[PDB]
Formats: structure tokens, C-alpha cells, sequence
């Protein structure tokens, strides 16, 4: 739906 | 049209260098290269099937490489729990059998509990053991890990002998086995240029 390519395949952690 | 091609060349080259760094235990370099790949993901890369496989492998490795940092999240879940989710996605999208990924699923789940125990996060270890190991592995290991948690017994051999280096090198070995062998176009051209 609204999922982006960057979201689906996120490599780096959202919170670090 | 042209940017997509170069973008894929660039992604594939940096994927190659990330594996090389991970395989050499150069995790500082791995993370720097990972951040470059992350920044590339917002640019047009072509048909999603041309890059899906390498990206899933890179996702799993990135979560494993952060596996000991419980102060880090890829999903609003500890890093090794995220890696478990990516492993399931790899099983489905790579058309693998349950048996082929079983031993790897086992390594990641055991690592997820043991890292929590090593950091003395007994409650997190207990919740992970119940979430991922209840419906898969053996009851004696579940019981052993439970009792290690109840007694906070980091001296137990299951904890003492666990090696994170060995764990993540084994994980790279399994993940790599599903990738094609083509050397990245950029690396080839660099050899010819130098």
C-alpha cells in the first residue's frame, strides 16, 4: 500500500 | 533509465564490499558501507526482483551485526528477533524448504536468548524464549535456558561457550550460499583501470 522500497528493505536500524 | 543501471551497479558493488568486510570480521567497515547502501534505497533501482535477493541477505546480516546492541531497533523487537523475521522472508522468497533454513533459524533464536542473558536482561530473554522457541527447539534446551534465567547463571556452559563471532560467520556462510557468483561490474572495471 504505502510501504516504501526503503521501508521494505531497511538496512540501517531505526533507533540506535 | 541510465540512473537505474548505475544505481544497481553501485548497490551491487557496495553489497560485495559489505560481505567482504563482514567475512573479514571488519564490522566497523561493514556498518559504514551499510549506511551507504541505506542511502541508495530511496533512488530508482529498477524492477524490484533484480535486487530483492541481495537486499534480503544484507538486511539479515545488518541485524546480526547489531545483534549484541540491545539499545538498537530495526522494528519499533531486539536486532536478532528482526533477523529471525528476515530469515522467514528469505525462506519464502528464495523458495527454500523449512529443513534448509532450520539449523540457521536455531542459531539465531539461541543467539537472541543468550545475548539477552549475557547483558542480564533476564525478562527480555524469557519473553524471547517464549515467543520464538515455544512453537519451535527441544524441551530440554528450553528448560536449560529457563533455569539459566531463573538462576541468572551466566557461568552455565551454554552461555560460557557461546561465541558471537562463530555465530555470525556461520550465518554469513549460510546466507552467501544462496547468492549468484557474478563479480560486480564496478569491481571488474576497477581492476581493468588500475
Amino acid at each position: 500500500s504505502q510501504e516504501t522500497f526503503e521501508e521494505k528493505y531497511r538496512l540501517s536500524p531505526t533507533l540506535s | 533509465r541510465l540512473e537505474e543501471a548505475v544505481n544497481r551497479w553501485v548497490l551491487k558493488f557496495y553489497f560485495h564490499e559489505a560481505l567482504r568486510a563482514f567475512r573479514g570480521s571488519r564490522y566497523g567497515d561493514f556498518r559504514q558501507i551499510r549506511d551507504i547502501m541505506q542511502a541508495l534505497l530511496v533512488r530508482p533501482l529498477g524492477k524490484e526482483h533484480t535486487v530483492s535477493r541481495l537486499l534480503r541477505v544484507m538486511q539479515c546480516l545488518s541485524r546480526i551485526e547489531e545483534g549484541e546492541n540491545l539499545d538498537c531497533s530495526f522494528d519499533m523487537l531486539t536486532p536478532l528477533e528482526s533477523a529471525i523475521n528476515v530469515l522467514e522472508m528469505i525462506k519464502t522468497e528464495f523458495t527454500l524448504t523449512e529443513a534448509v533454513v532450520e539449523s540457521s533459524r536455531k542459531l539465531v533464536k539461541e543467539a537472541a536468548v543468550i545475548i539477552c542473558i549475557k547483558n542480564k536482561e533476564f525478562e527480555k530473554a524469557s519473553k524471547i524464549l517464549k515467543k520464538h522457541m515455544s512453537k519451535d527447539t527441544t524441551q530440554k534446551l528450553r528448560n536449560d535456558l529457563l533455569n539459566i534465567i531463573r538462576e541468572k547463571n551466566l557461568a552455565h556452559p551454554v552461555i560460557q561457550n557461546f561465541s558471537y563471532e562463530t555465530f555470525q560467520q556461520k550465518m554469513l556462510r549460510f546466507l552467501e550460499s544462496h547468492l549468484d557468483d557474478a563479480e560486480p561490474y564496478l569491481l571488474t572495471m576497477a581492476k581493468k583501470a588500475l
